[PDB]
RNA sequence: UCCUCCUAAAGAGUAACGGAGGAGCACGAAGGUUGGCUAAUCCUGGUCGGACAUCAGGAGGUUAGUGCAAUGGCAUAAGCCAGCUUGACUGCGAGCGUGACGGCGCGAGCAGGUGCGAAAGCAGGUCAUAGUGAUCCGGUGGUUCUGAAUGGAAGGGCCAUC
RNA sequence: UGCCUGGCGGCCGUAGCGCGGUGGUCCCACCUGACCCCAUGCCGAACUCAGAAGUGAAACGCCGUAGCGCCGAUGGUAGUGUGGGGUCUCCCCAUGCGAGAGUAGGGAACUGCCAGGCA
RNA sequence: GCGUCGUAGUCCGGAUUGGAGUCUGCAACUCGACUCCAUGAAGUCGGAAUCGCUAGUAAUCGUGGAUCAGAAUGCCACGG
RNA sequence: CGCGGGGUUGAGCAGCCUGGUAGCUCGUCGGGCUCAUAACCCGAAGAUCGUCGGUCAAAUCCGGCCCCCGCAACCA
């Protein structure tokens, strides 16, 4: 199955991030949307979140869910991270290999001001 | 003769023969041969005591056996010192303590039942009893 | 695919004896001509053709013309 | 394979390269069963013979027609093709324990042992190698498509006198046919049944029969002279 | 293409009203067919593995991958490793292609043809067939290849039955019994 | 006789048990496979050892999906 | 025991080596890696030798 | 002599000419990293093809596998494949375990340089436990540390190593 | 707050299997196309990228149902530390601890942080 | 006399089989001869050893006759 | 059972040497020579390598067992 066997793909990054106790940046990339949050070292308390079906992202957006998208989801989050005072994340690559939409939304968000 | 096949090991310990059985009720026949002492039961004599039940019913009935021999008992040959090893596998023996249930029939009256029962406990080198079926 | 591997896939425009000819793509190089195709096809006339047994006292009776 | 009597004729051969003609008008039919040793000096066409016969050159007159019941086996004199990096046993058979010679079948391990690599020996690699075993291996590793018909370049190259004459034997029960290019007269002295002589000019003469009868026919058709050497120098 | 058109066209509306279907996409359909050449015995040499992937790169529009074993069994004296099939996947285009030369060019060729077993499916819809010759496609002329090789095809569907499967098959005319 | 040899004693076990006060880098437990596994604050040499890498009280849970023995040190 | 000592000699001039063993056998090829040299505190290549 | 299991009595340890087996290696990739994948066995169908070869889909859920014995372990895989490389680095080391000692083992972290990865990070050999020999005496390469009147040298010393 | 969907957790079968019906505003999966960075030891199967015509068929997720899996007493039994006694290769008495298997039964999980529908 | 096959298990070899028949004969299954179509098996000159022949002979080609309703590769004769 | 060795066609023996390949002489059968039989010539056939087992792979390597053949059983 795709997501089962998805999650078994990124379990040991998932394992080895909270050994290390950083804070997260987990990415869900859907066909339609893409999504970003940010949570405590514990797992349990998130701070700040955007996405793509968030209205005011998806309002300048003509279609959500590509490369374009990606960008403003990235740059989303980390002007909403970077007020609050979280400058220190860890990528969390979440099983999509790092290769398309994952990535802009990850260069996005490091241009704009997340130091990871 | 009763005497396992393909056994994992050739030689055990001595062991002990402690608490009480577990076999002590009768599940197939009508009438079993319950064993109330204890000790160890040897091949022979389950063969020896399996003869005399068949000569006297003769003709009928199931005979059920419920212990097996299973267990490797060496000795020393004669003649020779302590030490220099374990001696060799001769005899294989079942242990026995008290509840045991031994031998069972079913197919065949109480009174030659025991008859046949009692035949069988004079080869047998505990003393045993005669038990019948209930309803728990 | 993997960007010259397999070899060349084809537009040929191959032929049949009776005609059916039709646009198919194969690892030929030259559109070839050949027996029948599925428009001639032997599944309403073959099954029939097939049967060549029975008829002994038949026979008999060819031979007992006397 | 068994061999007919049509094995190999050609007729009104002729090669060039440029203005230096090797082979010109030259004909002849091999029988069944036959040695045919090629000598002649060095740089004459033999080599090119070979390239010809099996489908490598193309002659400028033509008409070398083989049979149609002939296998082809060819060894040629330059170790070169194989790679010296695989051990022995992955060469010769492939890392294939089962070796389908022609017909039947033979494990790999066995083949290559019946010519002198045991099993410690089938692990050494090909560039750690001697001189003597790479030709038996080159021998072992080209022997294997087991063709009545073979065509060997100079395989007395490198190889002792005890390995000669095990080739002397292994050449003579043999029931195919062999055209072996050699420069030692001894060797061929043994085996040679036909002979294919190049001379001056592009002659290629071909004649029937040993050396011991060449020399017989050359002295009923003779001509003596003992003027062989110049023996200059290199410096002054 | 032009078969994949004849599906979507005439055998939609063929097997929604034979098996009344509740939704569009629970008709089945094919997905995938694959081509294999065991090649057997082959430990002797490895031209009758190079000779069978260029059989298969003839009669299929792709190349061929190379099977090996995956138990050693002295039975058949073969060790784990050893190269031992030829095995081609066509899903899409190049599988509605292979199937119009399939049904129209090769299957008509087969020499004392008289039709496919409809009972050889595998209960779920899979239909298997062997061809037990290479000449019938007219991507290899009879005398280039020493051995006829023999080959086996196995369409594979979506249906949750058999009949269903074989309602399919007889949608497109194939020569069942 | 054939048989009649064996191997010297390895010495394997807990060796601080649960609730001491442990220093850093001291050996919680020696083993041979993982009976026990890596949980906060500790880690696993080469030979599976768990070793304390900051001084506090040993706690031993079975957290886990697979219910597996984990050893972790509390900061006091 | 086939496999016989050899050691790494440093390619920077200097005098020292590492020291491996290598089955002459299945690898006649000459060994060559990047390692460190303490006395130059460079990465340097090392090649096999006696 | 060394390793694994039982005897060994639920911390460690524990004898017998007690019960059963192994070692005196291998690997320049079989190591390091970054991606990726999940076995045994059986059923049905299918060219030569079968009780068992490759293919297709169902059951099965690790009964599979590990470089070599046994035990513990392994799905985040320690099992299988591919790319790039040499951390199979140099100097140290808080603190522990185990020995009558000689000794043996584990180890975060610091400094210099390096590989992989976008980065967080990982890497001071291999899933772990066997694969081994003190001292003396010599051999080889580096080092002004000493150099028997002084300047050299010989011979010693120190580091690596046979 | 109700209501449902998605992501990250807590806790690891009272939580998992199987049988039945269910939903397409939004979200989710198949889905349409693939020339393009990207990938197939053959293949858009998978991994990616462009999109959106249909569908809830499959797959998810909801409930309902005791064929399983699972949990499980009270009482009794086995063992056992200390102190005594027997006909002592085995037991018994005083006292303290007290199983395992099994029975009665319980049993279609509970939950805490965010974003998105609907009301 | 003219052609073709160009050394191949072949346009060599005519065994063994499946059909269709014609005759003599009271009758052709065991058990006849022959004809037509197809089928196209050993066989590439033969080990140790062994036989005939001195002239119109050896070798080779064909015709005839006795027995006989039908049924010779045998036997007896004739010529090239 | 204290210690060693051996089991290869119908007979006697090689090959067990560190794993992929079954050999010699006689004997048997079928022809030939001879009036006939020996002798001699030609051709052929055959052994699950003792048994139960334990590497892709063994007759060989390992163990269980069977049989046979040797050696030792000393000091009081
Ligand atoms: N492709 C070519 N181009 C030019 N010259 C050629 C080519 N091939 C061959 N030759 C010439 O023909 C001759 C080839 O050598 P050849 O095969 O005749 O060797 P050989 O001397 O007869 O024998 P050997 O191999 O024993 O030395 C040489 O003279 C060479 O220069
Ligand atoms: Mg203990
Ligand atoms: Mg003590
Ligand atoms: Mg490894
Ligand atoms: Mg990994
Ligand atoms: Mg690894
Ligand atoms: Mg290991
Ligand atoms: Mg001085
Ligand atoms: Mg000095
Ligand atoms: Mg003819
Ligand atoms: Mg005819
Ligand atoms: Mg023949
Ligand atoms: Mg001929
Ligand atoms: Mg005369
Ligand atoms: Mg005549
Ligand atoms: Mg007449
Ligand atoms: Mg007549």
């Amino acid at each position: 199955d795709k997501k089962s066997a998805r999650i078994r793909r990124a379990t040991r990054a998932r394992r080895k991030l909270q050994e290390l106790g950083a804070t997260r940046l987990v990415v869900h990339r859907t066909p339609r949307h893409i999504y970003a949050q940010v949570i405590a070292p514990n797992g349990s308390e998130v701070l700040v979140a955007a996405s793509t079906v968030e209205k005011a992202i998806a309002e300048q957006l003509k279609y959500t869910g590509n490369k374009d998208a990606a960008a403003a989801v990235g740059k989303a989050v980390a002007e909403r991270a970077l007020e609050k005072g979280i400058k220190d994340v860890s990528f969390d690559r979440s099983g999509f290999q790092y290769h398309g939409r994952v990535q802009a939304l990850a260069d996005a968000a490091r241009e704009a001001g997340l130091q990871f | 003769m009763l005497q396992p096949k393909r056994t994992k090991f050739r030689k055990m310990h001595k062991g002990r023969n402690r608490g009480l059985a577990q076999g002590t009720d009768v599940s197939f026949g009508s009438f079993g041969l319950k064993a109330v002492g204890r000790g160890r039961l040897t091949a022979r004599q389950i063969e020896a005591a399996r003869r005399a039940m068949t000569r006297a019913v003769k003709r009928q009935g199931k005979i059920w056996i419920r212990v097996f021999p299973d267990k490797p008992i060496t000795e020393k040959p004669l003649a020779v010192r302590m030490g220099k090893g374990k001696g060799n596998v001769e005899y294989w023996v079942a242990l026995i303590q008290p509840g045991k249930v031994l031998y069972e029939m079913d197919g065949v009256p109480e009174e030659l039942a025991r008859e046949a029962f009692k035949l069988a406990a004079a080869k047998l080198p505990i003393k045993t009893t005669f038990v019948t079926k209930t309803v728990m | 695919m993997k960007k010259d591997i397999h070899p060349k896939y084809e537009e040929i425009t191959a032929s049949c004896s009776c005609g059916n000819v039709m646009k198919i793509r194969s690892t030929v190089g030259h559109d070839l001509n050949l027996d029948v195709c599925s428009k001639c096809h032997p599944f309403f006339t073959g099954k029939q053709r097939d049967v060549a047994t029975g008829g002994r006292v038949d026979r008999f009776n060819k031979r007992f013309n006397i | 394979p068994r061999l007919g009597d049509k094995v190999l004729e050609v007729s009104n051969l002729r090669k060039s390269y440029g203005d230096r003609l090797l082979i010109d008008s030259l004909s002849f039919s091999i029988p069944k069963g036959a040695i045919v040793g090629i000598i002649g000096p060095n740089g004459a066409g033999k080599s090119t013979l070979f390239r010809m016969i099996s489908g490598q050159e193309q002659p400028d007159s033509g008409t070398i027609t083989l049979g149609e019941t002939v296998k082809l086996a060819s060894v040629d004199q330059f170790r070169d093709s194989m790679d010296n990096s695989k051990t022995v046993w992955e060469e010769v058979s492939g890392g294939l324990d089962i070796m389908k010679i022609g017909n039947t079948e033979m494990p790999s391990r066995a083949y290559v042992g019946r010519f002198n690599f045991k099993g410690v020996d089938q692990g050494k690699r090909v560039g750690e190698l001697s001189g003597g075993e790479r030709g038996r291996l080159h021998l072992a590793k080209l022997l294997q498509v087991g063709g009545n018909m073979l065509l060997l370049d100079q395989p007395t190259n490198d190889l002792d006198i005890e390995t000669l004459r095990a080739l002397e034997n292994a050449l003579l029960e043999f029931p195919g046919c062999a055209m072996v290019i050699s420069h030692d007269r001894w060797f061929l002295d043994r085996i040679a049944t036909h002979i294919l002589d190049y001379q001056d000019e592009g002659k290629v003469e071909f004649f029937e029969g040993n050396f011991t009868e060449y020399e017989e026919y050359k002295k009923r058709t003779l001509g003596a002279d003992a003027l062989e050497p110049k023996r200059i120098k290199y410096k002054r | 293409a032009k078969l994949h058109d004849y599906y979507k066209d005439e055998v939609v509306k063929k097997l929604m009203t034979e098996f009344n279907y509740n939704s569009v996409m629970q008709v089945p359909r094919v997905e995938k067919i694959t081509l294999n050449m065991g090649v057997g015995e082959a430990i002797a040499d490895k031209k009758l593995l190079d000779n069978a992937a260029a059989d298969l790169a003839a009669i299929s529009g792709q190349k061929p991958l190379i099977t090996k074993a995956r138990k050693s069994v002295a039975g058949f004296k073969i060790r784990q490793g050893y190269p031992i099939g030829c095995k081609v996947t066509l899903r899409g285009e190049r599988m509605w292609e292979f199937f119009e030369r399939l049904i129209t060019i090769a299957v008509p060729r087969i020499r004392d043809f008289r039709g496919l077993s409809a009972k050889s499916f595998d209960g779920r819809g899979n239909y298997s067939m062997g061809v037990r010759e290479q000449i019938i496609f007219p991507e290899i002329d009879y005398d280039k290849v020493d051995r006829v090789r023999g080959l086996d095809i196995t369409i594979t569907t979506t249906a949750k039955s058999d009949e269903e499967g074989r309602a399919l098959l007889a949608a497109f005319d194939f020569p069942f019994r | 006789t054939r048989n009649g040899r064996d191997s010297e004693a390895k010495r394997l076990g807990v060796k601080r048990f649960g609730g001491e006060s442990v220093l850093a880098g001291s050996i919680i437990v020696r083993q041979r496979g993982t009976k026990f596994h890596a949980g906060a604050n500790v880690g696993c040499g080469r030979d599976h050892t768990l070793f304390a890498k900051a001084d506090g009280k040993v706690k031993f849970e079975v957290k886990g999906p697979k219910n597996r023995k984990f050893i972790s040190i509390e900061a006091e | 025991g086939i496999r016989e000592k050899i050691k790494l000699v440093s390619s920077a001039g200097t005098g020292h080596f590492y020291t491996t063993t290598k089955n002459k056998r299945t690898k006649p090829e000459k060994l060559e890696l990047k390692k460190f040299d303490p006395v130059v505190r460079q990465h340097v290549i090392y090649k096999e030798a006696k």
